[PDB]
Order: structure tokens, then C-alpha cells, then sequence
């Protein structure tokens, strides 16, 4: 009913809109280290699981520097062109724009900010990331948010993963 | 009889990278591996009254990288062969209804299920060389494999499939799927993951939270429980109109259809054998077959013709005895 009829006779297509969120990730290591990481823009395979390659033409590390990345398979794209945005070493913020590549996220640009947070007696840090995008065709607001949500959690489950273990290395 | 000839393991293979940037496709054929045991395959209707030799074939077509294919490779074959142990050791000593299909079933499922907990380091394993089990991931949470298998015998060919790789026979002039691909657009399979609170999104295709475009696989511990590593089994009796069986990932199927490569398998096969003296009795069965290569590598060929921009690997098995030209 209510969904139902909605569906068949209250499905309009706009010529566009756009969704954001945000989610969070508590790392188990110093914001220096989870930061020297992050800071990578030209190094993204670092922890990024699904880039199986990423080429930086020119200046590597800089605003306006620009990342062509390749991606593993099964994904529903297989490149994607991005813009470094913002670089704040002062403040551990990096933003970023995606510009090109086939996948169907329009206008997406994105921000990850580090916080130092203690936990349980162990100093680490809070990892926040937030992105805005066009609602592609045919999708819904919490469709595509589903969709990059999933990515965005899998980044960060990675981000912790590779540099817990690089802590761990760094103690012995 | 038939549960009495020798079969002779005629194949060949051919896996590439082809046009992508890295390849996570992998595969293992094994020769005279398994001894199946009679009565997981003699029908009901057949009469009663150890073993036969089982051929194993399998085609793994890695996603979010290539660790979890190549774990596949290495030890999916001897994780089924512990099972098929174990099974037969219930059987000589037990024996309820269980028909064969459910037999193979269980078997397999077990199997799957194994190196799935071992790939997620919840299940103890061996390592080659070492005397010590370690309870450890052999690779992260985003990394995960189809895996279409095949034990060909005599009497029978039982395929185990998980994702949306595939098998398929070629039976008189009709190409016969052994497996229906797991998506995310199947009823039951939908209903199934939303059922369990995830998301099937369209997204170029159904996939599963926007993201996989396959319901089940090995591996992929980030969409558990959505998708899941238990296989669907068949279990099909052979037959004398039987051609060829051809098992194969996406970077095949995506630019040809089942009907059209196993037409073009047989072709080539048959072509190899007009033109070529049949190969030394002795040696045959112990490498791979010249016929099915040529076949393999001619759909592979073809595909890439066609625009496929991904792995291809593809095993050509063929089911004929023998191929000779009467005339005269
Ligand atoms: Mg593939």
C-alpha cells in the first residue's frame, strides 16, 4: 500500500539532487602515525583496499594536485579521477573531489578529519569522514548513501587495521 | 558397465589478465584426485553392488583482490577430498535415505564453508611445510572469490557453484547450465538478504548494498551475512550425446553466451582432430589434451575480440571417448 502506490504513481525522476553523511572510526594508534598515513593523497593504496593502482601526474602532494586510480574488480566502476582539495597539516583535514572515471558519483568531494581520543586507558584517534554527492538516476537519497557508506566504512576499517599493526611493529 | 570403464581426463586451460590492471582469477585442475565412493553415485533404479577415480576442476574468480582466488586455488581440492573422506567413512558404517543430491550437498557445503572460516582466520589451518595449525586471516575483510567446481567421472559430472561463475555442458546440440548464478535479483535470494536487513541495490545491476554484483562467494567477511560462502550443488548423470563441459569466470561469460561457446568449443576440438593424429594412447590424460587447448584458447581469443576488459580463465573439458571420422 502506503510504499506501494507511492512507487507507481509517485516515482519522479529530478533532474538532480544531492545526499551527504558522516561516520566515524575509532584507530588504535597516535594521530601522528594514523596522520602520516592519511596525508598520503598520492599514496591512497596504502590503505584504500580496493585501488589496485594510483598515478599522480606532477606535483605529487599539493593542492590541485591530481590521482588517476584503478580499481580491483567487482566494484561497479573501475577508475576515478580525484583532486586534492585540502591539505591542512595544521589541523589533520584532508578533502578531496572526485573529477572523472566511471563510476556514477557525480559532484562527490569528501573531508576526513583526525582527533586524538583516549580509550580504555590507550591513546589513539577518532577518525571522521563526511562526503556530499549527486543522487545518480534512478537511485534514492538512502540508496546512495548505503552505497558510499559501505566504501567509506570499508576505507576505515582499513585505515585502523594497517596502522594498529604498524603501532604494534613500532613498540617492538 | 559404466561404473567399470576407464575415464580418461581429456582438458585444457587457459587464464590471462587480459585487458584489467591485475589479475585475480585463479584455477586447478586435478587429474585422477579424488576416489568417489560408488554409492554417492549409483542410482535407484540401477542395481546394487568400491570406488571411482574422480577428475576436479575448478574456476575462481577473484574480486577486491587476489589472495582469496589464490587460497581457493591451493586448497579448496584437498579441504573437499578431507570431507569426501569423512562422508565415506559415515556411509561404510551408517546408511540413511539420503539421496545422492543431498549427499553431494552436504559434502560440499561443508567444504565451502571450511575455507571460508579458515580465509577468515576462524578455523585452525595447516600450512604447507609446517607442523604448526595457525588461527589467522589469509587476507582483509573486502577480498573475496566465486568458485565453480567439478568432479567428472565416469558415470557423472557433479558441479558445486557459489557466485555468478559458471559451468556449462554441451548435451547433443543444446548448451546445458550446471549452475544458476547467484545475484542479488533472484527471489529467493533477495529475500534472503532483506530478510537479514541488508540492502540489494540497483547500481549498475542488482548488487548487494550498491556494491557486489554476486549474493554469495567465498571470502568477503565485510557483507557477511548478506553474502554468504554456501554453494548450490548439481548432480548430473553423463550421457553418450555429452560434448564438452566448460567452466568459466565472467571475463567469458559477459561477452558470450552459453549457447555460442559451446558451439565454438566443440568446433574447435573437432577441427583439431581432422586435422591432427590422435595423441600416444599412454600419454594421454596426464597433461592437458591439444584439442581442448586450441578450444580454450580460441573462446579466449574471441573474448578479448569482443571487448572483454577483464580476466578470463576458462577450462575446456571434452567427453568424448574418442573423436574419428568414418568415410569412405
Ligand atoms: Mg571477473
Amino acid at each position: 500500500v502506503e510504499s506501494e502506490y507511492i512507487k507507481k504513481h509517485h516515482r519522479h525522476e529530478l533532474v538532480e539532487s544531492q545526499c551527504s553523511s558522516t561516520l566515524v572510526k575509532h584507530i588504535k594508534a597516535p594521530l601522528h602515525l594514523v596522520w602520516s598515513i592519511v596525508r598520503r593523497f598520492d599514496e591512497p593504496q596504502k590503505y584504500k583496499p580496493f585501488i589496485s593502482r594510483c598515478v599522480v601526474q606532477g606535483k605529487k602532494l599539493e593542492v590541485g594536485s591530481v590521482r588517476e586510480v584503478d580499481l580491483k574488480s567487482g566494484l561497479p566502476a573501475t577508475k576515478s579521477t580525484e583532486v586534492l582539495e585540502i591539505l591542512d597539516d595544521n589541523e589533520h583535514i584532508l578533502g578531496i573531489r572526485i573529477v572523472g572515471g566511471d563510476h556514477r558519483l557525480k559532484n562527490y568531494s569528501s573531508t576526513i578529519s583526525l582527533h586524538s581520543e583516549t580509550i580504555d586507558g590507550k591513546t589513539g584517534t577518532l577518525a571522521i569522514e563526511s562526503f556530499v554527492v549527486d543522487v545518480p538516476e534512478g537511485n534514492t537519497k538512502e540508496e546512495t548513501c548505503f552505497f558510499v557508506e559501505a566504501l567509506i566504512q570499508s576505507n576505515l576499517n582499513s585505515l585502523a587495521d594497517v596502522t594498529e599493526r604498524l603501532q604494534a611493529e613500532s613498540m617492538e | 558397465s559404466v561404473y567399470e570403464l576407464d575415464c580418461i581426463p581429456l582438458w585444457g586451460t587457459v587464464s590471462i589478465q587480459g585487458n584489467r590492471s591485475e589479475m585475480e582469477d585463479a584455477f586447478a585442475v586435478s587429474p585422477h584426485f579424488l576416489k568417489l565412493p560408488i554409492k554417492m553415485l549409483m542410482g535407484d533404479h540401477e542395481g546394487m553392488s568400491t570406488h571411482l577415480t574422480g577428475h576436479f576442476f575448478g574456476v575462481y574468480d577473484g574480486h577486491g583482490g587476489h589472495k582469496v582466488a589464490d587460497y581457493c586455488r591451493d586448497r579448496l581440492h584437498f579441504a573437499l577430498a578431507e570431507e569426501i573422506e569423512r562422508i565415506k567413512d559415515e556411509l561404510s558404517k551408517r546408511n540413511t535415505g539420503e539421496g545422492r543430491q543431498v549427499q553431494w550437498d552436504k559434502v560440499f557445503t561443508s567444504c565451502f564453508l571450511t575455507v571460508d572460516g579458515e580465509i577468515e582466520g576462524k578455523i585452525g589451518r595447516a600450512v604447507v611445510g609446517s607442523s604448526d595449525k595457525v588461527l589467522e586471516a589469509v587476507a582483509s575483510e573486502t577480498v573475496g572469490s566465486t568458485a565453480v567446481v567439478a568432479l567428472v567421472c565416469s558415470s557423472h559430472i557433479v558441479v558445486s557453484n557459489c557466485g555468478d561463475s559458471r559451468a556449462v555442458l554441451f548435451r547433443g546440440k543444446e548448451a546445458m547450465p550446471l549452475s544458476v548464478d547467484h545475484k542479488p535479483d533472484r527471489e529467493d535470494e533477495y529475500a534472503r538478504i532483506e530478510n537479514a536487513g541488508g540492502k540489494v541495490i540497483q547500481w549498475q545491476g542488482a548488487r548487494v548494498f550498491g556494491v557486489l554484483a554476486m549474493s554469495r562467494s567465498i571470502g568477503d567477511r565485510y557483507l557477511k551475512p548478506y553474502v554468504i560462502p554456501e554453494p548450490e550443488v548439481t548432480f548430473m548423470p553423463r550421457s553418450r550425446e555429452d560434448e564438452c563441459l566448460i567452466l568459466a569466470s565472467d571475463g567469458l561469460w559477459d561477452v558470450m553466451n552459453n549457447q555460442e561457446v559451446c558451439e565454438i568449443a566443440r568446433r574447435r576440438i573437432l577441427m583439431w582432430h581432422k586435422k591432427n593424429g590422435a595423441p600416444p594412447l599412454a600419454e594421454r590424460g596426464k597433461g592437458i589434451d591439444p584439442a581442448c587447448q586450441a578450444a580454450a584458447d580460441y573462446l579466449s581469443m574471441l573474448a578479448l575480440q569482443k571487448g572483454s576488459k577483464d580476466n578470463i580463465s576458462i577450462i575446456v573439458i571434452d567427453l568424448k571417448a574418442q573423436r574419428k571420422f568414418k568415410t569412405r
